[PDB]
């Protein structure tokens, strides 16, 4: 009777609004785990890191 | 006319505070500082994102103090992305904000109120050259400071 | 990337029944978590083979 329940985000341009909405969004849903996926970002620096400190 | 933000979470003085907050002596230099208290909670990191945020959007803050009574040194450790993701500096003076984490961002702006692990050493060992205990055996566990500590001993 | 969300996915849903078997479930809520250590050391233990 477990349930897998899914819960996706798509790419804004700014990196504290994708930040605040992905830490409350994923909060409020409850989730376990969050996932980084996109190599072709039109930044350079590849920063995943609001993601990693908030979670 | 400078802003800077105060938040407390936890009991503290707040009256005595405010009442201190003007016991400064900057009437020789132009800058009529704006200082806001704001009171807070422990809840979560995101409540923090959020208050920060609207404190930085309304007041245009430049400068961030945090005090707390609780003793998690993640405090420091999350205040230190948004003081290196934000131009306005941040201080920790009291309470969680206080430990000293491993290191800060290059493009941090975070300072706290306390000694190094190294001059902590330093006192260390001048109480064991105060009372003639020249024997002693060190142990330590997997913090990230602890290199530090025995290379500077 | 398929292929590669493919083994991550696999990887989460082998170690989420593994935690599943254990006791003191929490959940985060909208304090740590204080199955945070726990759960970070249950992934750190993941070992598989396919
Ligand atoms: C799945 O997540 C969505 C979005 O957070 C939520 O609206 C919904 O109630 C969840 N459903 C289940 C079965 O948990």
């Amino acid at each position: 009777k477990i349930q897998l329940n899914a819960t996706s985000v798509t790419h804004k341009p700014n990196a504290i609004q994708m930040a605040l909405s992905v830490c409350e969004d994923l909060i409020s849903s409850q989730v376990y785990a969050i996932l980084v996926s996109h190599p072709p970002t039109p930044n350079d620096h590849f920063t995943p890191t609001p993601v990693s400190y908030t979670a | 006319s400078i802003g800077i933000a105060v938040i407390l979470v936890g009991t503290s003085d707040e009256v005595a505070i405010k009442d201190a907050h003007e016991k400064d002596d900057f009437h020789h230099l132009s800058v009529v500082p704006r200082v806001e208290l704001v009171a807070m909670n422990e809840t979560d990191p995101k409540s923090i994102i959020t208050r920060i945020c609207d404190l930085m959007s309304d007041r245009k803050i430049q400068g961030v103090v945090l005090a707390d009574d609780t003793d998690q040194e993640a405090i420091a450790q999350i205040l230190d992305f948004i003081s290196a993701q934000t131009l306005t500096p941040i201080l920790g003076i009291h309470g969680g904000s206080s430990m000293i984490m491993a290191d800060k961002d290059e493009s941090s702006m975070f300072f706290q109120f306390g000694p190094s692990i190294e001059q902590q050493a330093s006192v260390m060992l001048n109480i064991m050259e105060e009372y003639d205990w020249y024997i002693f055996s060190i142990v330590t566990t997997y913090f990230p400071g602890y290199q530090d500590f025995v290379n500077k001993i | 990337e398929s292929a590669h969300i493919s083994d991550a996915v696999g990887v989460v849903a082998q170690a989420v029944h593994e935690l599943l078997e254990k006791e003191n479930i929490t959940d985060p809520p909208r304090n740590i978590w204080k199955t945070g250590p726990l759960f970070k050391r249950v992934l750190m233990s993941s070992k598989y083979a396919d």
